[PDB]
């Protein structure tokens, strides 16, 4: 199998592949989160360079991970689907084994863990 | 067990090894397997020791009572009594018996009674676990109307080979000679027959 | 597990399941709920080998809930029953098969029709107006064959169900400690708390 | 089932009956038991019918690829070696018992093969439940230097012995003749000694005899235009 | 219930225009050991009947003694014992069939398959089979054990139905029987070369042939057979 | 215990003049218990018809498997699969489970769309093909069907005459089998029309 | 097999199916499962056909000898006990019997005894025996009253066998009905299940699950 | 271990007419895949206008027929040469069979004749003696192939009158002796085609007020 | 059959026996009386294999009635129990043993004492203050060990018996359809018709 | 089956009967049980026909590949390859093989490999079901350094007796002679060896 170390340290102690991934995030449409006293609001930018779009069927920017937790993102759209699927599977797995839905912190910790893993595993970006 | 009986010019000779085993243990290394049911009618026993001793004792009784009433029984008659016990009780017996005897009218005769209780009159007969290994040798070397010395040699050589290959056979080679002259017992020790 | 019954009437599906759990010599519990909600308008009752029943039911529940979240859509009762059948058909040629029989009661919101599916541990599926597993059908089907009408109300269905349970309580040797009854219709799933 | 193989002057002939059974019931009355491994290598199968067909087609497929790879016409010894090593590996669980015959550049050949993977050579062979009936005929009439006509006669007579005497065999005789320097000639239903007699009565019903609840047209056509 | 110990293999037979023929080899097997080589398995009863027996030899010798006793018993107080009141093949068979069925019904069978061959008083051919189960049947040709599978097909080519019997001479019938015995020697592992053959004819009576051998054997073709596939 | 007789049921197929017929009962049971009277055992993929008897879970699984495979066939071949070709596909698919088989008795029926020739075939549970000219039978009353078909069948029957023959073969065979009945369906198949008829029969 | 018998105001109703099977093969659809022991006593066939036929005919002979000797009709209690004591002697040997001995005498009134090959003898009001017994019990239990008319009781017995015949694979063929009075039993005909099912479906409105 | 039972194959068929009765059977006798005989009679005239066949294990079959023939002989001796009626013969055979309830005759027995009103009669027995009067009964190897055909062609089962569509049954009109023999021959011809144990020959015994007549027909020998 | 219980109080013996008769799949009867009066002051309840139970009980009844007529005297409960034990001890080494367990409740008119004997099918006899057969003791003995007093009244005995039956109805898997209760005292044998 | 191999002055000779049985039926009466694994290394096969054919084919392959790399293999080497297959697969094989070969350095050699997969180098060896009946005869009649004609007679007489008593043995007696001069096939028919 393809084992090449793509994420490595540079002489100044930087991992450029991780830093270049942040540059992809910088390019993505803007997302914002604000929590009130009894709510949280997620706002997302839609670039109007694409009209003749069918808004009924086009992938929406905010995704339900469970009935009580949502996830929005900035960056590569295709990449986000992989994280969303993994998070949704883990949410159901947690309900199955702990008999309680995930806390927001736990779900965050899981997604963040997947992202870290892809920074020191061979053959992946 | 290795047993045989062979007719010859002057009569018949019975031969046997002396080994009795319980599994791989030799319970008796000097067994006498040549048993007398009448003066000049003897038998070689193979199979269950309990069964063949029981059968032989009953036959000896039958022939003793026959003799008191009708005089000396023929070898055919003795074989018939053996057969009757073996055939009718075939479900409950494990016995393979060779019957050998000397008449003056019929001379030397040999009858073999295998497991099922059938009877077969033969010039010579071999039986027991050791006999399997000497079917070839005996068929090639047996002649009719041999002398006493030739027949002793034939049996000595035959049972020597049976003992050599069969773990259930061994010890001394016992023989009983049946002729007009009488009844002679012979014994041959390992140091003799092993060098043949 | 023991008795599980189902009946599809005009506008709903009713599932009745026994409350007893017996481990050999003693009845360990008399309030056991032998059912799992797979989606808001789909209920599954189950019976079979100890352990495997709850393990299979919760596994199916987890999978349907996952589909619901992924697509933001409730699968039809027919689609759920087909998914369940395949899982049992797969299981029967496994190293250690799930020994679990199920009834799936669902209300199809698209067709506005109640639907009842009976599936055994081999993966044998049939759609029925009424069904059962084990010996339950042997005592109840002659009553259902006589009284059942496709235009029955929910109340009439419950009354016919009571007659079935009464016949079971009379002629069955085992004490199954009554039944929990649940109704599936256009408004979802609810439990009848007095039966 | 009765199957035989017979060597002759300039080749080999194979024959078989045409009855296949499930227990005591006759499933098919005109079954084809002579199978083609390659144009001039044919075999007849006894035992599990699916296994005899499947193992024939698998080795036949691989034999064809081997022939194309080597630019040579397939050999009977190759079919034999491939069959036996396949069967041995499955330790008798593939219930194929075959008589393999054919001609190739090396000459004419006749072999038998058993389910566990053992093979044998011979001038005359028989297999199946009617093999003892067939072998009785073969042992009575076989001689060295048979002609083509004599071998066909002997083979079909041996199958007839199975047909009439073995309950597992019946109906017709199929024959295939493989001669050196010639096309193999497959003679399907070479003999037909078991045609059913006319029945005493016609059992055609009057129209409307069967009670019908519902009628409907079944749409076998695809979704239509317009 | 028992098991056969010393055993005899096939008995084969057929009808011809003027009588019947029956044959069986002279071996007594002890499993795979070919133990006894001079066993007569065809037993004549009078001058009109021959009984051929396969299976357990100890039981055969018992049946032989029963038949011997039957002849003795029939002669008792019977002035026509060698004439009108002689034992018929049909009488001998029915007696044996009765004994065989009775023994199986006590779960203690005589482990045999038996063919009774003979000619009746009116000249009619008699040929009928009985076995350890008491099963009986008649046919223009009859055979036991391996003979049923290999001899019958050959013998049925000569006499296929009842109407073939008057067209079959004694020379053609004996020829067919002798050939069948050769085929059995080729193919039965518990057979021997030595056999007996008996002919019962309505004109010439009972002809009993001992010490017959299988001859005209084909073995020469074996020299060309090499290996089991690829060996040259 | 015997997987091929847990659920019960039968299928029969016949050839006629420029036509074929395939028929089945409607029962599904759990041994003695009748469970369903609407369990149809005949399916079709284009103009090719497949009847399946045996273990009901395998009947459903194989229908789904052959729908799967004939759909991919059509997308790649750009034409509907023919009866002769489909027969080989069934045989191949069954043999691939040689040592863990589907407990079924499939039956194929159809007319080749190019030659117009009527075609039928049968299989054992592991794939052996029976290609009869006259008729094919399958299921828990296969003995009864063999008896009916052997006496009732004659070659070159017109479509409406073939309907009567196959219907009477099924009905009377099913009435001598405990695990078959509870309704019946007959398909009459011509080159470009197929008629489906549900029969009235005893319900015990 | 499905057989039933029940006590009511007007006596006893006996109803049976007509099917015999050997495995899946239907051997007969015309089996007589009510044994007419004598003009006053009936017995039902379940388990072994021969064991029931033979020993209940034999029972008729013993009943006839009793009334010749005692100059009085045998009681149902005594008749049933002659059979149960007989089969108890054979216990272990492999007899197969499950029967209802039915009669109506002066001293007892309508009486039913369930007699069985392991020696059981039970007096009761309603009994059902056979592979389809559970289906018939359902219809019986929910519709039974002591004060049923002869007409309604006959129909209830007919309807209960039909229920079993429909669902039980090994029950069917036809229904045989009997009504046992004090003056003897009265036969109420043979009813083909095929024809009966459609007739009952239409007139009653039952079996909506079945298309007709 | 010794098995006291065997299977000799064979198929038999009894049909009762209005004033006649036929009992037919194939003449082939077999064990396993071998043929013992192509002509071994299986249906027997037992006297008093009664014909009998006990199909299955032939040793038990021959024993039973032999014991019944004997019972007819002793019935004449004990009851002033009174004719044994078919119903009385049937009850007597039950007792012969049940006498070996715990070691049964491994056979399926059928008898045929005329009842005391001159009407055709057939009785059928299981191995341990259960019996019934019947109109139509096949026995033995190919019984499952023959009975459904007879249900359809003798009793007109599943046949309705054209035009009524299931409302009116086909009326059960009486069949002649020629008509019954046609159905018997076609039954055995079809059974011969599909069952390996059926073949060689067909022997039919016909019973009327005039007595017992025999007819023989060839069947395929493969 | 199934549950048979016994308790000996101050002045009487009380026997409780279930009413159900089950033949495999169905409950054939729910009013069966599993007892026989052997003499005016001696009662025997029974449970075991079908047929043999009633056959054995009626056989014992016939024998004790015969003794009563011959001697014009009622045997003591101890003497009756010894006769019954010997019959079962004889039976256990027979060709086909009686598979029957019994309780014998009697009032001894000579000693003015109630007596309860428990005998199983092997012929194992013990005199007890309270007893049972089968699984009945497993559920009831802990209650009897706690509450039992030798000076209890008949009414107190019935109340303790009700508590035992209630525990059986709770924890036993089989529905035994209640019990018939009978009291044996100086005045003879009577049935409690409401329990 | 009756098989044997005997070393003599000029090399070694292999002998065998030609009978192959399925129960009591002779499935082949003209079988060739003497199989070539190399030019002058042959073997006699007993046990499962499928197993011994499979083993022999694998050995022939191994020795063909050995020869291409290292030149002519010794008889010991051939025996070792046979042993490796028989020992390591003892749970799944029923094979009793005698290996015989001629070297110029070692001359005639015989190795027997019984059921368990052990190896035993012997002056001569006997195997198969028929061998049991000739242990006595062979032990009495074998001499070292016999001539070709004497060794042919020894094998012919030995297998004659094995065939006579063993029902599983019969047909023709095949022989293969291995010497410096080459490889010679011999065949002897029933009419010849039955009269010995
Ligand atoms: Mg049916
Ligand atoms: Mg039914
Ligand atoms: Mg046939
Ligand atoms: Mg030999």
């Amino acid at each position: 199998g393809y084992d090449r170390a793509l994420s490595i340290f540079s002489p100044d102690g930087h991992i450029f592949q991780v830093e270049y991934a942040l540059e992809a995030v910088k390019r993505g449409t803007c997302a914002v989160g604000v929590k009130g006293k009894n709510c949280v609001v997620l706002g997302c930018e839609r670039r109007s360079t694409l009209k003749l779009q069918d808004t009924r069927i086009t992938p929406s920017k905010v995704s339900k991970i469970d009935s009580h937790v949502v996830l929005s993102f900035s960056g590569l759209n295709a990449d986000s689907r992989i994280l969303i699927e993994k998070a949704r599977v883990e949410a159901q797995s947690h309900r199955l084994t702990l008999e309680d839905p995930v806390t927001v912190e736990y779900l965050t910790r899981y997604v963040a863990g997947v992202q870290q893993r892809y920074t020191q595993s061979g053959g992946v970006r | 067990t290795s047993i045989m009986a062979v007719t010859f010019k002057d009569g018949v000779i019975l031969g046997a090894d002396s080994r009795t085993t319980t599994g791989a243990y030799i319970a008796n290394r000097v067994t006498d397997k040549l048993t007398r049911v009448h003066d000049k009618i003897w038998c070689c026993r193979s199979g269950s020791a309990a069964d063949t001793q029981a059968i032989a004792d009953i036959v000896q009784y039958h022939l003793e009572l026959y003799t008191s009433q009708y005089g000396t029984p023929s070898t055919e008659t003795a074989a018939s009594v053996f057969k009757e016990l073996c055939y009718e009780n075939k479900d409950n017996l494990t016995a393979g018996i060779i019957v050998a005897g000397y008449d003056d009218k019929n001379k030397g005769e040999v009858y073999t009674i295998p497991l099922g209780g059938s009877v077969h009159k033969l010039p010579y007969a071999i039986a027991g676990s050791g006999s399997t290994f000497i079917y070839g040798y005996c068929d090639k070397n047996f002649r009719e109307n041999m002398s006493k010395e030739e027949t002793v040699d034939f049996i000595k050589h035959s049972l020597s080979q049976a003992i050599k290959w069969d773990g259930s056979s061994g010890g001394v080679i016992r023989m009983v000679v049946l002729t007009a002259a009488g009844v002679e017992r012979l014994i041959f020790y390992p140091d003799e027959y092993e060098q043949l | 597990m023991d008795i599980i019954l189902g009946i599809r009437v005009q506008d709903s599906v009713i599932l009745a399941s026994s409350k007893a759990v017996t481990r050999g010599i003693s009845v360990l519990k008399d309030s056991d709920d032998k059912t799992r909600q797979l989606s808001p308008h789909t209920l599954m009752s189950f019976a079979g080998e100890a352990g495997d029943t709850v393990q299979f039911a919760e596994y199916i529940q987890a999978n349907i809930q996952l589909y619901s979240i992924r697509e933001d859509y409730e699968l039809s009762p027919q689609a759920v029953s087909s998914f369940v059948r395949q899982e049992l058909a797969k299981s029967i040629r496994s190293r250690r098969p799930y020994q679990v029989n199920v009834l799936i009661g669902g209300y199809d919101k698209k067709k506005n029709k109640p639907e009842l599916y009976q599936i055994d541990y081999l993966g044998t599926k049939v759609e029925l107006p009424y069904g059962a597993h084990g010996y339950s059908g042997f005592y109840t089907f002659s009553l259902l064959d006589h009284h059942y009408r496709p235009d029955m109300t929910t109340e009439e269905g419950l009354d016919l169900l009571k007659l079935c349970v009464q016949e079971l309580e009379k002629r069955m040797p085992m004490d199954f400690k009554g039944v929990i009854v649940k109704i599936v219709d256009k408004d979802g799933i609810r439990q009848v708390d007095d039966f | 089932t009765t199957i035989v193989g017979v060597k002759f002057n300039n080749g080999v002939v194979i024959a078989a009956d045409t009855r296949s059974t499930q227990g005591p019931i006759v499933a098919d009355k005109n079954c084809a038991k002579l199978h083609r491994i390659s144009p001039k290598i044919w075999c007849a199968g006894a035992g599990t019918a699916a296994d005899t067909e499947a193992v024939t087609q698998l080795i036949g497929s691989n034999i064809e690829l081997h022939s194309l790879y080597t630019s040579r016409e397939p050999r009977v010894v190759s079919a034999l070696q491939m069959l036996k090593q396949h069967l041995f590996k499955y330790q008798g669980h593939i219930g194929a018992y075959l008589i393999v015959a054919g001609v190739d550049p090396t000459g004419s050949h006749l072999f038998s093969i058993h389910a566990h993977g053992s093979t044998d050579v011979g001038y005359y062979l028989s297999l199946g439940s009617g093999s003892l009936a067939a072998m009785a005929v073969l042992e009575s009439h076989w001689k060295q230097d048979l002609t083509k006509e004599e071998a066909i006669k002997l083979a079909s007579d041996a199958i007839q012995a199975g047909i009439w005497n073995d309950l597992g065999s019946g109906s017709n005789v199929d024959v295939c003749v493989m001669e050196i320097g010639k096309d193999a000639e497959y003679l399907r239903n070479y003999l037909t000694p078991n045609v059913r007699e006319e029945k005493q009565k016609s059992y055609k019903f009057p129209r409307g005899t069967t009670a019908v609840l519902k009628e409907s047209i079944v749409n076998i056509c695809d979704i239509q235009e317009e | 219930t028992q098991q056969p110990i010393v055993t005899g293999t096939s008995v084969i037979s057929m009808k011809y225009d003027n009588g019947v023929i029956i044959a069986a080899d002279n071996l007594g097997s002890y499993g795979s050991l070919l133990r006894f080589n001079g066993v007569e398995r065809l037993i004549p009863v009078g001058d009109n009947t021959v009984v051929g027996i396969s299976g357990d030899i100890s039981d055969m010798q018992h049946i032989e003694r029963l038949l011997k006793d039957l002849v003795t018993e029939n002669a008792y107080d019977n002035p026509l014992a060698d004439a009108e009141e002689a034992l018929e093949p049909s009488y001998i068979f029915e007696y044996l069939a009765t004994v065989m069925y009775q023994r199986r019904s006590k779960m203690n069978p005589l482990w045999n398959a038996i063919i009774v061959a003979g000619v009746q008083s009116n000249g009619d051919q008699f040929l009928r089979y009985v076995n350890l189960l008491g099963v009986t049947y008649s046919s223009p040709t009859l055979a036991t054990g391996f003979g049923a599978h290999m001899a019958n097909p050959l013998l049925r080519k000569v006499v296929d139905r009842e109407s073939d019997i008057p067209k079959t001479t004694v020379q053609v019938a004996e020829e067919a029987i002798v050939n069948a015995m050769r085929v059995l020697y080729y193919r039965d592992a518990r057979s021997s070369r030595n056999f007996s053959l008996a002919i019962i004819d309505k004109n010439t009576g009972l002809t009993f042939k001992k010490n017959l051998q299988v001859e005209n054997m084909k073995w020469d073709f074996a020299k060309d057979i090499k290996g089991y596939g690829t060996q040259k | 215990s015997d997987p091929s007789s847990i659920n019960g049921g039968i299928v029969v197929a016949m050839t006629g003049k420029d036509c074929v017929a395939i028929a089945c009962d409607l029962r599904l049971g759990s041994q003695s218990l009748g469970v369903s009277n609407k369990f149809e055992k005949i399916f079709h993929y284009g103009h090719v018809f497949l009847g399946i008897t045996g273990l009901a879970t395998d009947v459903t699984t194989l229908n789904e498997m052959f729908r799967y495979k004939t759909n991919l066939y059509k997308l790649k071949e750009e034409r509907a699969i023919e009866p002769e070709t489909f027969t080989q596909l069934v045989s191949s698919s069954l043999y691939e489970r040689r040592f863990g088989p589907y407990f079924v008795g499939p039956v194929v029926a159809g007319i080749n769309s190019k030659s117009g020739k009527p075609f039928i075939a049968g299989f054992d549970l592991i794939g052996c093909i029976d290609e009869a000219k006259d008729f094919i039978v399958s299921g828990t009353a296969s003995d009864q069907l063999f008896g009916m078909c052997e006496s009732l069948y004659e070659p070159n029957l017109e479509p409406e005459d073939l309907f009567e023959t196959i219907s009477q073969a099924l009905l009377n065979a099913a009435d001598r089998d405990a695990l078959s009945g509870w309704g019946a369906v007959v398909y009459i198949i011509k080159k470009d029309e197929v008629v489906k008829r549900y029969l009235k029969m005893r319900q015990d | 097999t499905t057989t039933l018998a029940f006590r009511f105001q007007g006596g006893i109703i006996v109803a049976v199916d007509s099917r015999a099977t050997a495995g899946n093969w239907v051997a007969s659809q015309t089996v007589k499962k009510v044994i007419e022991i004598n003009p006053f006593l009936l017995g039902t066939m379940a388990g072994g056909a021969a064991d029931c036929q033979f020993w209940e005919t034999w029972l008729g002979s013993q009943c006839r000898l009793h009334e010749l000797r005692e100059k009085e009709r045998i009681s149902v209690a005594a008749a049933s006990k002659i059979l149960s004591n007989l089969v108890y002697q054979y216990k272990g040997a492999g007899l197969s019997m499950g029967t209802m001995i039915c009669g109506y005498t002066r001293k007892e009134g309508p009486t039913i005894y369930y007699v069985d090959s392991d020696g059981t003898r039970l007096k009761g009001d309603i009994f059902c025996v056979g592979s389809g017994q559970t289906f018939a019990y359902g219809v019986l239990d929910s519709n039974y009253k002591w004060d049923l008319s002869v007409e309604d009781a006959l129909y209830l017995g007919k309807r209960s066998i039909l229920a079993a015949a429909h669902r039980d694979a090994y029950s069917g063929g036809s229904v045989n009905l009997y009504h046992v009075t004090e003056d003897g039993w009265i036969y109420h005909g043979n009813h083909d299940v095929g024809e009966l099912f459609w007739k009952v479906k239409e007139e009653e409105g039952s079996f909506n699950n079945v298309i007709g | 271990q010794f098995n006291p039972y065997g299977d000799n194959g064979g198929t038999i068929l009894g049909i009762a007419g209005e004033d006649f009765a036929v009992l037919a059977g194939d003449t082939r006798n077999i064990t396993d895949y071998s043929i013992n005989s192509r002509y071994e009679p299986k249906v027997f005239d037992c006297g008093d206008n009664i014909v009998m066949s006990a199909n299955g294990f032939a040793a038990d079959g021959d024993a039973l027929v032999k014991r019944f023939k004997n019972s007819v002989k002793w019935y004449h001796f004990d009851h002033n040469d009174k004719k044994l009626s078919i119903n009385s013969a049937a009850r007597n055979i039950q007792h012969l069979l049940y006498g070996k309830r715990f070691f049964p005759y491994y056979v399926h027995t059928i008898i045929a004749g005329l009842d005391e009103d001159g009407k055709g009669a057939v009785y059928s027995f299981d191995p341990v003696g259960s019996y019934e009067r019947e109109q139509c009964r096949a026995g033995g190897a190919a019984a499952s192939l023959i009975m459904p055909f007879l249900d359809n062609q003798v009793n007109f089962k599943n046949q309705y009158e054209p035009g009524t569509n299931g409302k009116v049954k086909k009326p059960l009109k009486y069949l002649s002796v020629e008509e019954v023999i046609k159905l018997v021959r076609d039954s055995f011809t079809s059974a011969t085609e599909r069952h390996i144990q059926v073949g060689d020959g067909l022997e039919i015994l016909i019973v009327t007020k005039d007595g017992v007549r025999k007819e023989f027909y060839e069947l395929k020998r493969d």
